[PDB]
Parts: C-alpha cells; sequence; structure tokens
C-alpha cells in the first residue's frame, strides 16, 4: 500500500502471487504445522517442476489451469490476519484517528496545557510553510509536459530540500492513536 | 498490560533469528545488509517464503506489491518499523 | 412545564370518575343494570306510524 | 385571544425601532415570552371549545398547534442569525418581519371561527413564505421552487373558495359551531361528489398527498433554514387541521370518496420511504421523510375514528418538532462544507461528538422509538387502520421497517465511518447550534409525560 | 512513555453542557423546593359535602393547592 | 383504606394461613422482615406522621361539582340552537361518565384475574359476566358514531335500533 | 442618565404593554356577550345577597 502500482503485473508477479495465495489457503486447510510443511514442500516442488519453461503460450496455459485449480480448491473460510482487510480488527481503531489540523481549533485554555508540544508543533508548521514552494517547483521541473505517467514521487535532490508532498505521509495519526 | 513497546533492535533481532532458522541461508554468512539474491543466491519463489515467514513471525500481512521489493533484512526491519510506528 | 403539569382539571376526569362511582354504587344496590342500552328514553321518542 | 395576537403585532415596530446590533436579542426574547403566554391555551375543556369571541375560538386541536407555532419563532431566529451576518440592517429587519407576519397569519388561521376567514388567513400564509424562499434562498432553483410552491397550493384552494361561498348560500353560515350543530348528511350525487372534491383537494395538496407532493422536495430543499423549518413544522399541518375541521359536513359521502386517497397514501408511504433509501441530497432525504409521515395523517383523517384523530394530532405535533430538528442538524453541516451531498462529509462523530448525540436522538425520534409521541401517534393510527381493515398491517408494518432503514442509514453515512481527508475547516460546534438542538429535543421528550396535551379533542 | 493524544476541541461541548445545566437548575431547584414546601406544609384539600346555602368559588373544585392557585 | 368505597371496589375477605413451621432451621425471610421493619418501615411511618401533623394544622376542602339535569336532544326543536347546545353538553358529560363506568368494571375484572391465581377461569365468572353486559350496553350506545359524533347521531342510531326491534317483534308475533 | 437607558431600551416595553392592552380588549369583548349571563338552564342560580353578576 506504500508502493505505486504499475500499469500491469508481469507473468512472474502473477505466478508469485498465485504461489503465495495457494500456500496461504493450503495452510488454512492443513491446520497443523508438520502437515503444512509436508504439503507446502509438495506445492513448492509442483511449482518448481516448470520453473524454466520458455514457451510463453505454454507457461500462460499452465498458469491459467493453476488458477482454475485454485478457485475450485480454495478454502471457503481462509485464515485472515486480524488487521488485514477481511480480518476481525481491520478498521477497529479508525474511530480513534483524529487529524492533526483539529489541534488548531483547541481553546487557548486547552493549549495552555502542553506548552512544549505546541511549541514543537509551531516549529513543524513553520517548516511545512517554508518548503512548499521548493517542493512545487521540483515537481513541475521533474515531471513531463503531458503529465506524470506513474504515481511515484521523487525524493529531495538538493540539500536543504524535503521530498515533495510529505506532510500528510509524515503526520499520519498512528496505528494505535488512543 | 498489552504488548510491550516493541523497539527497532527487537525487530532486527527477530528478523535475523528467523533468517538464521532458514536452512537455505547459513548463519555465519548472513548479514543485516545482505541482498537475498546477489549475496545469498536465492530465487524469486524462495523470497516469497521468507516474506510469509516474516508475516507469521510478526503477525501481520505484507501486501504483495510491498513484499517483492524487500531484498535485505534491513529493508524488512525498516518496513516493519514504518508499519508499527517504531522510532527507536 | 411546571405550569402545564399543575393545570386544574377542567377536563373533568376526576369528576367523571366520581359520578361513575356514584351510579355504580346506586345501581348495584338497586339490582338495576349497570349500564343502559338506550341513552334516550323510549317514551319521548315518536317512531313513524308502522313498520310497513 | 388578542392577548397573544397584539403582542405578536408589536414585534414589528419593536424590530424596526431596534438598534442595528440588537434586533436578534429583542426578537428572540419577546417571541419566547409570547410562547410563555401561549402556554395558557392548553387549559382545555372536555365538552366544548374556548369561545373567546365571535371571531376567535380555541379547541384541544388548535391549542397544541398554536403552542408549536409560537415556540418555533425563537428557534427560527436563532437558526437564521448565522447565515444572515453579512446582510444589511434593513434586509435583516425585513427577514424578521417576514417571520413575524407568518407567525401572525398562522396564529389567526388556527383560531378563526368562520371558514372563510380561515381560508383568507390560510392563503395569506403564502406571501411571506414565497418571499422568504425566493429572496433568501441560496441557489438558482429557488425561483422555480417558489413557482411550484405557489401554483400547486392555489390550484387546490381556488375551488375550495368556490365551494365555501356556495355552502354559505345554502346553509346560511360558515361559522364552525353552527356548521357542526346543524350538520346534515351529504347525498350520493355528482354535484355532491364535486363539492366533496372541492372541499378536500385544497388540504390534500398542503399535506401533501402522494401524487401532488412534487412542490415539497423543491420548496423545502431550496428554502433557507427558517423557511424549511416553518414549511415542515407548521405549514404542512394546515392541511391536516383544515381536513379535520371540514370533515363534519362531508359525511356520509366520505366513506366511498376516501378510497382513492387511502390507496394513494398507503402506497405512497412505501414509495417515498423507499425513495429516501437512494437520495444523494441529505436535505432532500429529510424532505421526503415528511411526505412519508404525512401519508399516515391523511389515512387517519380519512378513516374518521376517535383513535385515528388522536393519533393524527399526536403525529402532526411530533413530526413538526422532529423534522425541524433534522433540518437544523443538516444546516449545521451545510454551513461548514457548503454542500448538501450526504457522502461529502463523513465520520463527523469523531470531530463533533455532541452534535453526533443530537443526530442520534433526532434519528431515534424519526423512527418512532417508544415511548416517544412519534410512536404514540403512529401506533394509534396503525391500530385504527387495523380496525378499518386487517390487511393494512402489512403496509403499515412495511413502512415502519423502511423508516428505520433510511433513518439509521442517514446516521451511519454522516456520523460513522472515517472522516474525509481533504476537509479541514470543520470547526467545533457553537453554543448557538447546541442550544438550538436542545430546544427542539427537550420539549419532545417532555411531552411523553403528558401526552393528553397533544391528543386533540377526542381524548 | 506518555504520548500526546490528538483530540478535537472538547472545550466547547463541555462549556455548553455546563451552561445548560446551570440555567436549568437556576430555576428548577427553587421550583422543586417550593413544590415540596407547599406539599409538606399546605397539603391537598379534603373532599367534603357542600354545606347548604353555600355556593363555592370555581377554584374550590380542585384539590391541589398549586392547581387551585 | 377509607379512601375509596368498598362497595364499588370489592374484594374477598383475605384469608391468610397461619405460619406452621416444621423444621428447626431459622427462617431467613423472618429475619429479613424484622430488619426491613426496623430499618425501613419505622422511619417511613415517622416521616408520614410528621407530614400528617403538618397537614392537620391547615384544613381546607374542595367540592365535587353538581350539575343540574337539562332537557335532552329529543325535546329540542329542529333549529333551536340553545337547547341543542345544552342537550349536547349534557350528552357529552354522560358519555364521559359511561366511559368511566366501563373503566371501573374493567378494573374489577383485572383485579379478579390477578387475585385468583390459577383458578381465575372459574372464580372470576361474575366479573366477566358484569363486563360482558356493560360492554354490550356501551357498544349499543356509542359504537360506530365515528369522529364528529353527537347526540343527534346517537338518537338516530337508537331510533334505527328500535325500528329493527319493532320489526323483529312483529315478525315473531305472526308465528 | 435616565435617557441613556430609556432612549435605547423603550422598545422593550412594546410587547409587554401590547400584552396588557390585549387582555383589556378581551375583557371588553366579554362585555358584549352577556345576554345569557345567569340565564342558562344548567347554571341559573339565585344571586348572593350582595353580588351583582355571576361573572364579569
Ligand atoms: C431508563 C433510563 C433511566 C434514566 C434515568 C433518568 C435519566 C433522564 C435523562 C433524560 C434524557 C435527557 C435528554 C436527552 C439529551 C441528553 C443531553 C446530552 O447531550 O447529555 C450528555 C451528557 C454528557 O455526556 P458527554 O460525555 O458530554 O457526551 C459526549 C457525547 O455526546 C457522547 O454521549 P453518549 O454516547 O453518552 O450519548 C448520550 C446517551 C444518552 O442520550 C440520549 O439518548 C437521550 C435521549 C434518549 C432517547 C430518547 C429518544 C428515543 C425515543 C424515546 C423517548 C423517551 C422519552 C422519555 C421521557 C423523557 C423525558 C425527558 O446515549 C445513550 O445512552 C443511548 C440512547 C438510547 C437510549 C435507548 C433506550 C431508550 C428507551 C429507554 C426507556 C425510556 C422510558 C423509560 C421508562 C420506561 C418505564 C420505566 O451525558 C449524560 O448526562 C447522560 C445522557 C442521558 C442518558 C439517558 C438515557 C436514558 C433516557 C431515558 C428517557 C428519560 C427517562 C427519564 C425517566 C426515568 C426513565
Ligand atoms: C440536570 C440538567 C439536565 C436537565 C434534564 C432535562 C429536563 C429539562 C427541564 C424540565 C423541567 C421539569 C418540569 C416538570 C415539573 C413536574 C413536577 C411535578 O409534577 O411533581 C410531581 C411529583 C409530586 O407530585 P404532587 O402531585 O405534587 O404531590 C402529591 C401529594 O399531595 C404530595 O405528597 P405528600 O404531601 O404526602 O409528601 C410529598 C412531599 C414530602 O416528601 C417527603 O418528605 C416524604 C419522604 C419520605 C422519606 C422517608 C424516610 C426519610 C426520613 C426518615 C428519617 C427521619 C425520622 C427519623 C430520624 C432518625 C434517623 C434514623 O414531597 C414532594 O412533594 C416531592 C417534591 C417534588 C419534586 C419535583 C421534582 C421536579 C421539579 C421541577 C424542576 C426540575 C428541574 C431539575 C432540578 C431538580 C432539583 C432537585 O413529583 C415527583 O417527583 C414524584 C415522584 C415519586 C416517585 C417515586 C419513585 C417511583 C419509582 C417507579 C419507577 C421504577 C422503574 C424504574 C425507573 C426509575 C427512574 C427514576
Ligand atoms: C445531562 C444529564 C442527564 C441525566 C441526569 C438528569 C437527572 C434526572 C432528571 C430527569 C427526570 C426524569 C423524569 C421522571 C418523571 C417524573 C416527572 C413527572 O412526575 O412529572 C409529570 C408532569 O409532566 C408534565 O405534565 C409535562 C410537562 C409539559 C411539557 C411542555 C413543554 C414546555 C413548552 C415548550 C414549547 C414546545 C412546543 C410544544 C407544542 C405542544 C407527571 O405528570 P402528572 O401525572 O400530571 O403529575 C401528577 C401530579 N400533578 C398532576 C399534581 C402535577
Ligand atoms: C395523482 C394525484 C391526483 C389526485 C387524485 C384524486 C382522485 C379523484 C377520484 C374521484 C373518486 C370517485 C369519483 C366519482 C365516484 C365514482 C366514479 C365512477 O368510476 O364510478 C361509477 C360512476 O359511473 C360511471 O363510471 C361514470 C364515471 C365515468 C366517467 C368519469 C371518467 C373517470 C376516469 C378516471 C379519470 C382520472 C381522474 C383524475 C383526473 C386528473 C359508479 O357507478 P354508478 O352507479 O354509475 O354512479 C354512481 C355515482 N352517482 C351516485 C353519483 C350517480
Ligand atoms: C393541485 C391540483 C389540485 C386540483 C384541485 C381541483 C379539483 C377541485 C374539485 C372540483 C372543483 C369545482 C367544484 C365546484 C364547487 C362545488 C360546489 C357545488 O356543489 O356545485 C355543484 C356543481 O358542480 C360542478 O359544476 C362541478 C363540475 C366541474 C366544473 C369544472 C371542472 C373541473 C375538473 C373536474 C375534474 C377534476 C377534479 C378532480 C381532480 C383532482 C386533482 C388532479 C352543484 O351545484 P348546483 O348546480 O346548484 O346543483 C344542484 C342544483 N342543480
Ligand atoms: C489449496 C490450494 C489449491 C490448489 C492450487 C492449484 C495451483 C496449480 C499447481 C501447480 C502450479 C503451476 O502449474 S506453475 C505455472 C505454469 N507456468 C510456468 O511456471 C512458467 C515458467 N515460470 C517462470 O519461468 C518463472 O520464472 C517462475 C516459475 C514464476 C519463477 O520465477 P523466479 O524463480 O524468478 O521468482
Amino acid at each position: 500500500a506504500f508502493s505505486a502500482p504499475a500499469a500491469y503485473l508481469t507473468h512472474q508477479q502473477k505466478v508469485l502471487r498465485l504461489y503465495k495465495r495457494a500456500l496461504r489457503h493450503l495452510e488454512s486447510w492443513c491446520v497443523h504445522r508438520d502437515k503444512y510443511r509436508y504439503f507446502a514442500c509438495l506445492m513448492r516442488a509442483r511449482f518448481d517442476e516448470h520453473k524454466n519453461e520458455k514457451d510463453m503460450v505454454k507457461a500462460t496455459q499452465l498458469l491459467r489451469q493453476a488458477e482454475e485449480e485454485f478457485w475450485y480448491g480454495q478454502h471457503p473460510q481462509p485464515y485472515i490476519f486480524p488487521e488485514s482487510p477481511g480480518g476481525t480488527s481491520y478498521e477497529r481503531y479508525e474511530c480513534y484517528k483524529v487529524p492533526e489540523w483539529c489541534l488548531d481549533d483547541w481553546h487557548p485554555s486547552e493549549k495552555a496545557m502542553y506548552p512544549d508540544y505546541f511549541a514543537k508543533r509551531e516549529q513543524w508548521k513553520r517548516l511545512r510553510r517554508e518548503s512548499w514552494e521548493r517542493e512545487v517547483k521540483q515537481l513541475q521541473e521533474e515531471t513531463p509536459p503531458g503529465g506524470p505517467r506513474t504515481e511515484a514521487l521523487p525524493p529531495a535532490r538538493k540539500e536543504g530540500d524535503l521530498p515533495p508532498l510529505w506532510w500528510h505521509i509524515v503526520t499520519r495519526p498512528r496505528e494505535r492513536p488512543m | 498490560s498489552d504488548a510491550p513497546p516493541l523497539t527497532l533492535e527487537a525487530i532486527k533481532d527477530r528478523v535475523l533469528y528467523v533468517l538464521k532458522l532458514y536452512d537455505k541461508i547459513d548463519p555465519e554468512k548472513l548479514s543485516v545488509n545482505s541482498h537475498f539474491m546477489k549475496d545469498l543466491g536465492l530465487d524469486s519463489l524462495d523470497q516469497v517464503e521468507i516474506i510469509m515467514a516474516m508475516e507469521d513471525e510478526f503477525g501481520f500481512e505484507i501486501p504483495d506489491i510491498d513484499a517483492e521489493k524487500l531484498m535485505c533484512p534491513q529493508e524488512i526491519v525498516d518496513y516493519i518499523a514504518d508499519k508499527k510506528d517504531v522510532y527507536e | 412545564s411546571t405550569f402545564v403539569a399543575y393545570l386544574p382539571d377542567y377536563r373533568m376526569q376526576e369528576w367523571a370518575r366520581r359520578e361513575a362511582e356514584r351510579l355504580v354504587k346506586y345501581r348495584e344496590a338497586n339490582g338495576l343494570p349497570l349500564m343502559e342500552s338506550n341513552c334516550f328514553d323510549p317514551n319521548k321518542i315518536q317512531l313513524p306510524e308502522d313498520e310497513d | 385571544m388578542l392577548k397573544i395576537i397584539i403582542p405578536t403585532t408589536m414585534l414589528l415596530p419593536m424590530t424596526w425601532m431596534s438598534k442595528h446590533n440588537m434586533i436578534w436579542i429583542n426578537a428572540t426574547v419577546h417571541s419566547l415570552l409570547i410562547s410563555l403566554i401561549s402556554l395558557s391555551l392548553l387549559n382545555q375543556l372536555g365538552e366544548n371549545s374556548l369561545n373567546f369571541s365571535l371571531t376567535f375560538f380555541s379547541d384541544s386541536l388548535s391549542a397544541p398547534l398554536l403552542v408549536l407555532t409560537t415556540w418555533l419563532l425563537p428557534l427560527m431566529l436563532m437558526a437564521s442569525q448565522s447565515h444572515l451576518s453579512k446582510e444589511t440592517t434593513t434586509r435583516k429587519k425585513l427577514y424578521i418581519t417576514m417571520l413575524i407576519l407568518l407567525q401572525l397569519f398562522l396564529i389567526m388561521t388556527f383560531t378563526a371561527t368562520e371558514l372563510i376567514l380561515f381560508y383568507i388567513l390560510f392563503e395569506a400564509t403564502l406571501v411571506p413564505t414565497l418571499i422568504i424562499i425566493t429572496r433568501w434562498g441560496n441557489q438558482t432553483e429557488r425561483l422555480n421552487a417558489g413557482l411550484y410552491f405557489l401554483f400547486y397550493t392555489l390550484a387546490g384552494s381556488l375551488p375550495l373558495l368556490v365551494a365555501l361561498v356556495y355552502i354559505q348560500n345554502t346553509t346560511g353560515s360558515l361559522n364552525f359551531l353552527i356548521i357542526h350543530y346543524w350538520s346534515h348528511p351529504l347525498s350520493n350525487s355528482w354535484s355532491n361528489i364535486f363539492m366533496w372534491l372541492a372541499c378536500i383537494m385544497a388540504f390534500m395538496v398542503k399535506m401533501p398527498l402522494y401524487g401532488l407532493h412534487l412542490w415539497l422536495p423543491k420548496a423545502h430543499v431550496e428554502a433557507p433554514i427558517a423557511g424549511s423549518m416553518v414549511l415542515a413544522a407548521v405549514l404542512l399541518k394546515l392541511g391536516g387541521y383544515g381536513m379535520m375541521r371540514i370533515t363534519t359536513i362531508l359525511n356520509p359521502l366520505t366513506n366511498y370518496m376516501a378510497y382513492p386517497f387511502l390507496m394513494l397514501s398507503m402506497w405512497g408511504m412505501i414509495m417515498t420511504s423507499s425513495i429516501c433509501l437512494r437520495q444523494t441530497d441529505l436535505k432532500s432525504l429529510i424532505a421526503y421523510s415528511s411526505v412519508s409521515h404525512m401519508a399516515l395523517v391523511i389515512v387517519a383523517i380519512m378513516i374518521q375514528t376517535p383513535w385515528s384523530f388522536m393519533g393524527a394530532t399526536a403525529l402532526m405535533i411530533a413530526h413538526g418538532l422532529t423534522s425541524s430538528m433534522l433540518f437544523c442538524l443538516a444546516n449545521t453541516n451545510y454551513e461548514r462544507v457548503h454542500s448538501r451531498t450526504m457522502i461529502l462529509a463523513r465520520g463527523l462523530q469523531t470531530l463533533l461528538p455532541l452534535m453526533a448525540t443530537w443526530w442520534l436522538v433526532a434519528s431515534l425520534t424519526n423512527l418512532a422509538l417508544p415511548p416517544s409521541i412519534n410512536l404514540i401517534g403512529e401506533l394509534f393510527i396503525i391500530t385504527a387502520s387495523f380496525s378499518w381493515s386487517n390487511i393494512t398491517i402489512i403496509l403499515m408494518g412495511m413502512n415502519m421497517m423502511i423508516t428505520a432503514l433510511y433513518s439509521l442509514y442517514m446516521l451511519i453515512t454522516t456520523q460513522r465511518g472515517k472522516y474525509t481527508h481533504h476537509i479541514n475547516n470543520i470547526k467545533p460546534s457553537f453554543t448557538r447550534e447546541n442550544a438550538l438542538m436542545a430546544l427542539h429535543i427537550l420539549p419532545l421528550l417532555l411531552l411523553t409525560l403528558n401526552p393528553k396535551m397533544i391528543l386533540g379533542p377526542l381524548y | 512513555k506518555r504520548l500526546f493524544i490528538i483530540k478535537p476541541s472538547g472545550f466547547y461541548d463541555r462549556r455548553f453542557l455546563k451552561l445548560m445545566r446551570f440555567y436549568i437548575l437556576l430555576t428548577g431547584i427553587p421550583v422543586a423546593i417550593g413544590i415540596t414546601l407547599v406539599n409538606v406544609f399546605i397539603g391537598e384539600a379534603e373532599l367534603a359535602d357542600i354545606p347548604e346555602g353555600y355556593v363555592p368559588e370555581h377554584w374550590e373544585y380542585f384539590k391541589h393547592p398549586i392547581s387551585r392557585w | 383504606p377509607d379512601s375509596w368505597d368498598k362497595d364499588v371496589y370489592p374484594e374477598p375477605p383475605r384469608r391468610t394461613p397461619a405460619p406452621a413451621p416444621q423444621t428447626s432451621l431459622p427462617n431467613p425471610v423472618t429475619y429479613l422482615t424484622k430488619i426491613f421493619d426496623l430499618l425501613v418501615d419505622r422511619p417511613v411511618t415517622l416521616a408520614r406522621e410528621f407530614i400528617e401533623q403538618q397537614h392537620a394544622k391547615n384544613r381546607y376542602y374542595y367540592y365535587h361539582r353538581e350539575f343540574r339535569r337539562v332537557p335532552d336532544i329529543t325535546e329540542c326543536e329542529e333549529k333551536d340552537i340553545l337547547c341543542m347546545f345544552e342537550a349536547e353538553m349534557q350528552w357529552r358529560r354522560d358519555y364521559k361518565v359511561d366511559q368511566e363506568i366501563v373503566n371501573i368494571i374493567q378494573e374489577r375484572l383485572k383485579a379478579c384475574q390477578q387475585r385468583e391465581g390459577e383458578s381465575y377461569r372459574q372464580n372470576c365468572a361474575k366479573e366477566l359476566e358484569q363486563f360482558t353486559q356493560v360492554s354490550k350496553a356501551f357498544q349499543d350506545r356509542y359504537s360506530d358514531l365515528g369522529a364528529h359524533y353527537s347526540a343527534r347521531k346517537c338518537l338516530a342510531k337508537q331510533k334505527q335500533r328500535m325500528l329493527a326491534e319493532r320489526k323483529a317483534a312483529k315478525e315473531a308475533a305472526a308465528a | 442618565n435616565v435617557l441613556q437607558i430609556v432612549r435605547d431600551h423603550w422598545v422593550h416595553i412594546l410587547v409587554p404593554v401590547g400584552f396588557v392592552f390585549g387582555c383589556y380588549l378581551d375583557r371588553r369583548s366579554d362585555e358584549k356577550l352577556t345576554a345569557f349571563r345567569n340565564k342558562s338552564l344548567l347554571f341559573k342560580r339565585e344571586l348572593r345577597p350582595n353580588e351583582e353578576v355571576t361573572w364579569k
């Protein structure tokens, strides 16, 4: 979720994703670790059997038949990590994530507590203000006239420069905000 | 209370522990900055299993687009620290 | 809200309960029916001549 | 009854002789005091009405309507003084004058003894409303909305006038007491059928009845906040009050002339309630819930039973309060993000915790959670409808299920989930908005302890 | 270590709630005290028969002192 | 209590069995009842008696209102609005009183059902019978008037019922 | 100093006196509908030896 996507996935990416998905579902079917190790080694052997096939039509046909095999043989209730998109704790803490701009609306009595925190916040705000034009300039110069082909962003190439469009990535609330 | 405040050194220790428990990679040769392909001569299929082992170790799922890039233990440690908001 | 809560019983609900108690007591002792099927007395009603 | 009318009339010179920065304070204080004086009309009799004079009388049906009308003016003034800040002094005073004239017309409308005077005031309420909508509405559609508001109503009420002066030419009077005592049955003839239609369609358009309800989603949506508050809370109830008043002359003709309207109401309840499920505009969703709620009042008045009349009175009052609160709640978000799209601003419970509580309570009263008077009126109407025909329980039951669905949906879309990232101008709630919500919700809950005060003359 | 918790400004909700509580109590507490004092020291009337040749006033048909007033 | 008339709200003589313990174990209910009396009931009675001494120092009365009997709708002429008004007001008062009579009978029925326990189907026959008659009379008198009821519509309903009864009685006499 | 208050706060008595006046206009109205005062068949009553009207 941090890397920019590409226009497509190559054959190698597709077969690797199939390998990982099939291994995860196999682990869902084989609850115990020794049985999982056995059948996962068998799965790896089955994948290695055609590791160096050079006929792209044949490789594509084999990958397609593998997909058809997986869809029929998938676990209807696969194991999901608790914070993964299908898990039981996927977006549980989103109600606690509060954007930092809300701090600007605190009453001065609220800001009277935490003086050091708000002095540091003022320094951060000044830093964000002072480097915006350089970041915009960098983006315009680097990008092609038609527009940007991909969502990849450039790093800071000078010394006193920050990477363009950094504020919202850096000031993410937290993963356990409260 | 809940889980302790996991630190950077702990992440590195666990990553290297899991790697040293892999039969394909010998313990003495392995280094934090070692590339999984140039340094260890490991195939793409082999790399996927390391990523899954890291998921099982730390109990969270790394997306496939993010996962393929990780070629060094330091890269894995940095990714995990970025996800868990670990600053020391 | 206080003013509305203590409004006097101009709807005559307690009055109606008292009157109903009085008539129930009177009728039961008498042995008369508790309630009457016809509200208006038959003697004061002049029905049309004949049923056909 | 002049002890309420004359103080209301004095709000005009008081507003026009006030300082540039004191109009809101004076108007709010004195309209609240007028509400306090209006509370004395709730002392009603069990047998006949409070006949003040030859011109004005008060009944157990019009007294709660009067109290709600007087109570709504301070809330409208509180809700209006935020978006009229940059306005000039004279135009602020003109807006307040429009509101005061509207209140005066409504107060006289609810207490007129004679049906022609009632008609004249009930039609006079159009001018201030149209001026408010078409002068202080925000978008270009407000003009069209005004036309829809003007001509739907008049096309209904112009026959009514022709009927009324016809009736006085044959019975001799239009006084409501005389009309009720000297009542006679309506024969089964084409002339009587069209007289029945002329006496009913004017009120049906005001409710409005499903089929002639198009003007409402335009007028309520395009109006300013006080315009929509008064349109939903009081102006819709004019049709219910007039139908309840005029039904006496209609019998026994109503038994068969009510079928098309009962079918339209019992099906349009489902239609508008389901329309609320797919509505991208929040204010439009709130507007459609009103049509769905007033279909039930139409059914209750058409079936003509004491339980149905009690239920219709209770539901009219409860809907007035709840719909006004919902319109205000939507306006709070509109004055932040300047868009009425429901999915534009999400996750607001995180950023505005107490306004979320207000939203929850308003949604709970909208879906008629017991023991709220919304539920009392709804359940009384449902019981009377079941007596009228058991199969009605299917339609009535279905409506209840749908009403809860679009209410909580409205709650889940705007309050739960995650807040949109780009918006960053969501300021904390003002005391004015919080008090405006509280003054809507507290009387609603307090009316649960004394429901006989809102159950009408059939209690 | 203790961390900062990013929250929306809770000052204004709390201020509104304490203002509403104060302005309700300012009249409610005196009303409650007055009602209980009236109840304790001036109880309800007692139902009696109308003495012969006496016409009661209209307020003499209710039993609660506040309602009579 | 002397608050209400016992003839209009009757109840059986309240037969209560004497306690006849068989075991030697202490009764926890008796200990709890003594505790409740000593800690709860006594302060309540003290406060109540203080309130009653304060009440007895001020004594005033309120009177039940008596209404004269006026001519009914049957004696009113067709367009005599004042007699129609008085007859209609008296009719409305009588309707309210009849509603409260039915309410009293229903309260008797409910109290009987609760009191009799598992033998209510047999021991509440009198209350069910009284309610059936009162309900039949009330239904004959006011059923189907609808919204906008009046004494005139009630009179028309009664006249229609008497015409039906007269025709039914004439039919039987011909057999 | 009285003018500094009165001249900008007199609009605060328009609605109060407008209320008072309203009550007055009600009472006069009640004086035009006395044709049946102490004449109804339900409330007709012998006057007390001092009272003049049963109601105002
Ligand atoms: C916080 C901000 C948020 C706001 C929230 C939203 C609200 C918005 C604003 C709305 C404004 C409110 C407007 C409403 C006004 C209505 C007032 C009214 O009509 O009063 C009626 C009513 C009084 O009736 P009444 O007709 O005037 O009196 C008739 C009798 O003649 C009189 O009887 P009596 O003469 O025999 O004696 C009675 C007398 C005398 O009482 C006694 O002294 C007897 C006590 C006996 C104690 C026994 C032991 C104590 C002493 C023993 C030891 C001493 C001696 C030994 C010493 C040695 C020590 C061992 O006591 C009283 O008179 C009661 C005082 C009335 C207080 C009313 C409270 C409302 C005031 C309105 C403003 C409220 C604004 C809020 C401020 C509130 C400030 C508090 O007031 C009540 O509260 C009655 C309630 C009693 C029920 C008990 C509980 C029953 C439980 C059943 C339910 C269970 C289900 C579960 C649900 C539980 C939920 C609680
Ligand atoms: C923030 C924290 C929240 C929780 C903490 C709060 C603490 C608890 C406070 C809440 C109290 C709970 C209520 C419990 C019920 C007791 C109150 C009850 O006794 O009063 C009722 C009385 O309530 C009133 O009747 C209802 C008030 C009427 C409401 C009118 C609103 C004011 C006008 C505003 C305009 C709005 C327009 C309305 C259009 C119609 C009983 O009625 P009634 O059986 O008789 O009384 C018998 C004795 N009498 C007759 C001698 C008086
Ligand atoms: C979308 C929202 C619009 C508002 C909805 C308003 C609904 C108005 C409908 C009016 C209800 C009934 C009207 C008249 C009653 C019966 C009408 C007719 O269909 O029934 C027969 C009427 O007989 C014939 O059918 C004559 C009517 C046929 C000509 C009229 C055309 C109706 C077609 C529908 C037009 C759409 C209406 C809305 C216009 C915009 C009854 O048989 P009959 O025993 O003989 O007549 C008895 C009536 N008497 C006593 C007066 C003599
Ligand atoms: C927002 C849209 C609302 C539409 C409302 C319009 C419908 C109103 C109902 C009809 C209005 C005209 C009725 C006239 C007033 C009745 C008074 C009356 O009783 O007069 C009748 C006469 O009734 C009529 O003449 C009416 C006939 C129709 C004339 C105008 C036609 C209007 C269109 C008719 C159908 C539309 C009505 C329903 C449409 C609903 C809305 C879509 C009998 O009097 P006499 O002549 O003295 O008879 C006894 C002695 N001979
Ligand atoms: C419960 C589970 C359900 C069962 C699932 C069924 C799945 C089918 C089982 C057998 C799998 C196949 O057919 S295998 C797919 C058929 N075709 C090929 O394999 C083409 C040759 N592949 C390459 O050349 C790549 O290099 C690559 C091999 C990806 C390595 O790449 P690296 O080394 O550079 O990472």
